[PDB]
RNA sequence: AUUAGGGAUCGGACGGCGUUUAUUUUUGACCCGUUCGGCACCUUACGAUAAAUCAAAA
């Protein structure tokens, strides 16, 4: 049961999952900046209003 | 029969009679079929169609020869889209009309939308078979019926 | 007339088949009292 | 699982009867108006919630449509017509200062972002757009031969000049207003119920569908469905994007709520309260923390998205936990012990019974399929994908 | 018991039977 | 024809609308493949060139 | 066999009312069918119907509706009459409609007092 | 007015990627899909109500 029975829907080979992850995420093992940019969400909402964007960026 | 002539009821008995003569090989509801009526009002915008009204066994006598007629008729005449209607004096009459209207379709419902108030519609829905020829006639289909009898109804091709 | 929020909310507890009974309680033109715990519950709310 | 109440509240005393219509203040952050099923709108504050801030028997029949302007004012649609009413004032108005009834009967109505412009679904198969205070009777704009009944409307935020309508030929539509005339009409295999677009995507939108599903586009080509959402039982009466643009929000005929992240295919959440008693709007507030609810139960409830992550200011360890704990599962998600507990959420019996039902008889179909197409000349063709196979077809 | 009957008479599905002695009941208390 | 008219004038119209939504595929390509986005927007933000 | 195709619709409706669905196929068609569906849609208790052919009618049904009835013996009333029997046949004056066969055709019993016409009780809805 | 369909059941009628009759066409046997019609199971009741009775005492 600790074992993972089907390959990830994003990945490809059992050796790019299995060596995908190969890294823990925790305080313990890395240094803090390294924890705060591996745990960073991909999206960051503050307070407010998100108006819809009005001038596209790039 | 029952009229005096108009200035285009001439133009089309003279054209069945260039019709009788110095073309086809093909003759079987011409020769006994004189002046019997003919009208002209606009459709759309720009644009006209004539209706010719016909008597009741050349009604099933256009039937049997109709094919290629119209065609020649709308291109040697004005260019212009041709309808064959009967003469008629009442739903009963008015689905005569619409199984009139449309000749080489045969209808496959009449369909009566109401609104979400007193507001209603029709839309008659036609074959599947044939799809090609007509939506750029539908149109005039739809207010020559408009014109004729004065209800409101909308022609389509179900999906 | 006074309606508890407990009453409302069991009301509500009460399936679709009991809407006309619903609406009835929900007509505007009566006072709403309120309630703060956690019980929701018709009898106590009323002798407490 | 254990943190999950993402329950919050229940806004004032709820209509009389069902909620059919409602709509945010896209500017300011907290101000929400709602129609009835008798033919009256209250104006809600999202601060000051236990009372109605304004409240006006406005039509007859049901309050079908309803929206903000830009300024202070604010319109709702109905069998009546459309009425403009102002909540804010210093008075407490009652009559509508502005009226329309031609047109036939509306539908619904969407406004513009930026400009005082705004656009009617009607019934007569026609959208007619007025531009506020030197307009009168507005342009109408259809297909050339239309008929049927054009439900839904939405003006497009990001680009601007762009609307896309849906109609109960089972079709949606998309339209121009700089060239004032129709785009595209595409019809589909089953009737939509409501589109909206993707704030953050323009080329982007979202119809839901009385198929059960919900289907995001590219609105520059429609030959596939970029997105097929699944998860319900009955149709699909509403879908909003959040603002964020990343999540949805889809409320269902059955009495539940799915939030949704923008790739998913599935469920994030379903909420369910066996007071509530039928989904009609579901609209994130300017926040993307939380969706309001819009039952037929006469209530219009606030619920939180972040099933779990309360709101507040965070101490640093306690924000740093809790993401911890996020890029941990977007790790070890798929493990089938914390897969198992993480997927596991209690349904009421209706909408479990009935999805049983349903995985049955689509198995039941895909079989039959799969049969005929082995046994059948379809067994030398490729297999048509589905998002594909959504589309019935698409013409201009 | 169902609150949605009304109570004139009897409801088969979406059949209501009302006898003859019902509607002269109304016809009594309308006069 | 009306039909056809219409069909290539909506044709047109089409064209125009892809050709604006051209305009912003650069901008959804760069925030769907990047690695962090920001809300609310620093476009958007009420207070902006202060 | 029931001979009021009016009643199967109403059961039609009341069914499909009871298990939440979003349209129906009434198979038999009759022009008073017709006329309650438009009372029906003038009270906005009822979506959108679409008249078919062979013929039956799709009657698009919002959820809104609660209980349909018929009243079989399909009964002489007057003003008074009216207002009572309304008051004894809703749960509440304020919710729900009968119909009525006028002189100036069919209607509820609003719009039989708007025009002051009496006339004979056959169905109602809430 | 249906429950709500599936798994099987056979009586037609229709089709077909195909095996065997078939020395090759019929046609027949196996398999698949459509369709009506019905002997019956279960599920959920759509409810019930007089309960021991139910896809009918809905
Ligand atoms: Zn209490």
């Amino acid at each position: 049961k600790y074992l993972a029975t089907g390959l990830p829907h994003p990945f490809e080979s059992q050796q790019q999952y299995e060596r995908s992850l190969r890294l823990p995420v925790g305080p313990e093992w890395m240094t803090k900046e390294t924890f705060q940019d591996a745990t960073k969400p991909r999206v960051i909402i503050k307070q407010g209003i998100i108006a819809p964007m009005s001038k596209p960026m790039y | 029969s029952r009229q005096n002539p108009s200035d285009l009821e001439r133009a089309i008995a003279g054209a069945l009679y260039d019709l009788e003569t110095n073309t086809a090989d093909l003759k079987a509801a011409l020769r006994p079929l004189q002046f019997v009526s003919a009208r002209e009002i606009e459709v759309g915008h720009g644009k006209k169609a004539i209706v010719i009204f016909v008597p009741v066994p050349a009604l099933q006598g256009f039937h049997r020869v109709q094919q290629r007629l119209t065609r020649e008729l709308e291109k040697k005449f004005s260019d212009r889209h041709v309808l064959i209607l009967a003469a008629r004096r009442l739903t009963a009459v008015h689905d005569a009309i619409l199984t009139d209207l449309v000749y080489p379709v045969e209808i496959v419902g009449k369909r009566l939308r109401t609104k979400e108030d007193g507001s209603k519609v029709l839309k008659v829905i036609l074959d599947e078979k044939e799809r090609g020829g007509v939506d750029y006639r539908l149109d005039t289909y739809s207010e020559v019926y408009r014109r004729l009898t004065g209800r409101n109804v909308t022609f389509e091709f179900p999906q | 007339i006074i309606i508890t929020s407990c009453v409302m909310a069991e009301l509500e507890k009460l399936g679709p088949r009991y809407r006309v009974a619903l609406m009835i309680a929900r007509d505007e033109r009566w006072q709403r009292l309120t309630c703060d715990h956690k019980g929701t519950y018709a009898d106590d709310c009323i002798v407490d | 699982r254990m943190f999950a109440k993402p329950f919050l509240g229940q806004l004032g005393n709820g209509h009389v009867q069902g909620v059919y219509s409602m709509c945010k203040d896209k500017n300011s952050l907290n101000c929400i108006a709602s129609g009835s099923g008798d033919g009256v709108v209250k104006v809600w504050d999202l601060t000051t919630r236990d009372e109605e801030t304004w409240r006006v028997a406005a039509h007859n029949n049901i309050v079908k449509g309803l929206t903000f302007t830009n300024d202070k004012k604010l319109l709702s649609c109905a069998t009546d017509g459309i009425k403009l009413w102002d909540p804010y004032a210093s008075p407490s108005n009652t009559t509508p200062i502005a009226t329309w009834q031609e047109g036939g009967p509306y539908t619904s109505l969407s406004f513009h972002r930026s400009a005082n412009t705004f656009a009617a679904s009607s019934g007569q198969g026609c959208i007619r757009i007025w531009d506020l205070e030197h307009s009168t009777a507005g342009q109408a704009i259809q297909w050339p031969s239309f008929v049927d009944t054009i439900t839904d409307v939405c003006f497009n935020q990001v680009e601007t000049s762009v609307i896309g309508s849906v109609a109960t030929d089972r079709s949606i539509i998309l339209f121009d207003l700089r060239t004032n005339m129709p785009v595209i009409k595409t019809v589909l295999h089953f009737a939509c119920n409501r589109i909206v677009f993707n704030p953050m995507e323009a080329m982007n939108l979202a119809v839901a569908s009385e198929d059960h599903n919900i289907y995001i586009f590219d609105a520059r080509n429609f030959d596939k469905a970029l997105n097929i959402q699944k998860g319900h039982v009955a149709a699909v009466m509403d879908v909003e994007f959040s603002p964020t643009g990343e999540e949805l929000v889809s409320g269902s005929y059955d009495r539940t709520i799915r939030l949704w992240r923008r790739d998913a295919g599935h469920s994030r959440d379903v909420y369910h309260t066996k007071r509530m008693q039928r989904v009609f709007r579901t609209m994130w507030t300017m926040d993307s923390k939380y969706i309001l609810t819009g039952s037929d139960d006469g209530n219009v409830r606030l619920w939180r998205a972040n099933a779990s992550e309360r709101s507040g200011v965070k101490a640093t360890r306690q924000r740093q936990a809790l993401e911890y704990n996020n890029a941990l599962l977007d790790r070890y998600g798929h493990l089938p012990e914390i897969r198992r507990i993480r997927r596991h959420r209690h349904l009421p019996k209706v909408v479990k019974k009935a999805t049983e039902i349903k995985r049955e008889e689509l198995a039941a179909i895909k079989r039959r399929e799969e049969n005929e197409r082995k046994h059948s000349n379809k067994k030398y063709e490729k297999r048509k994908s589905e998002r594909e196979k959504a589309v019935l077809v698409k013409q201009q | 018991r169902p609150v949605d009957l009304p109570a004139v008479g009897r409801m088969r599905g979406a059949e209501l039977r009302i006898s003859a002695k019902e509607a002269a009941a109304i016809a009594r208390e309308v006069r | 024809a009306k039909r056809q008219q219409d069909r290539l004038m909506r044709e047109a119209a089409y064209k125009k609308t892809n050709e604006t939504l051209d305009r912003w595929i650069e901008t959804v390509k760069h925030n769907r493949r990047a690695e962090h986005l920001v809300f609310p927007l620093a476009q958007n933000a009420h207070d902006r060139g202060l | 066999v029931r001979t009021s195709v009016l009643h199967d619709a109403l059961n039609s409706i009341n069914n499909a009312e009871k298990m939440g669905k979003r349209q129906v196929m009434i198979r038999p068609s009759s022009k008073v069918i017709v006329k309650f569906l438009q009372v029906m849609q003038r009270h906005g208790y009822i979506g959108e119907f679409e008249e078919v052919d062979n013929g039956k009618i799709v009657v698009q049904l919002n959820g809104r509706l609660n209980k349909c009835g018929v009243i079989s013996p399909r009964y002489n009333v007057r003003l008074a009459e009216l207002e009572k029997w309304v008051t004894k046949l809703l749960p509440a004056r304020q919710f729900g409609y009968v119909i009525l066969t006028t002189s100036a055709g069919i209607m509820d019993h609003e719009e039989a007092r708007r025009k002051h016409v009496a006339g004979k009780i056959i169905g109602f809805f809430y």
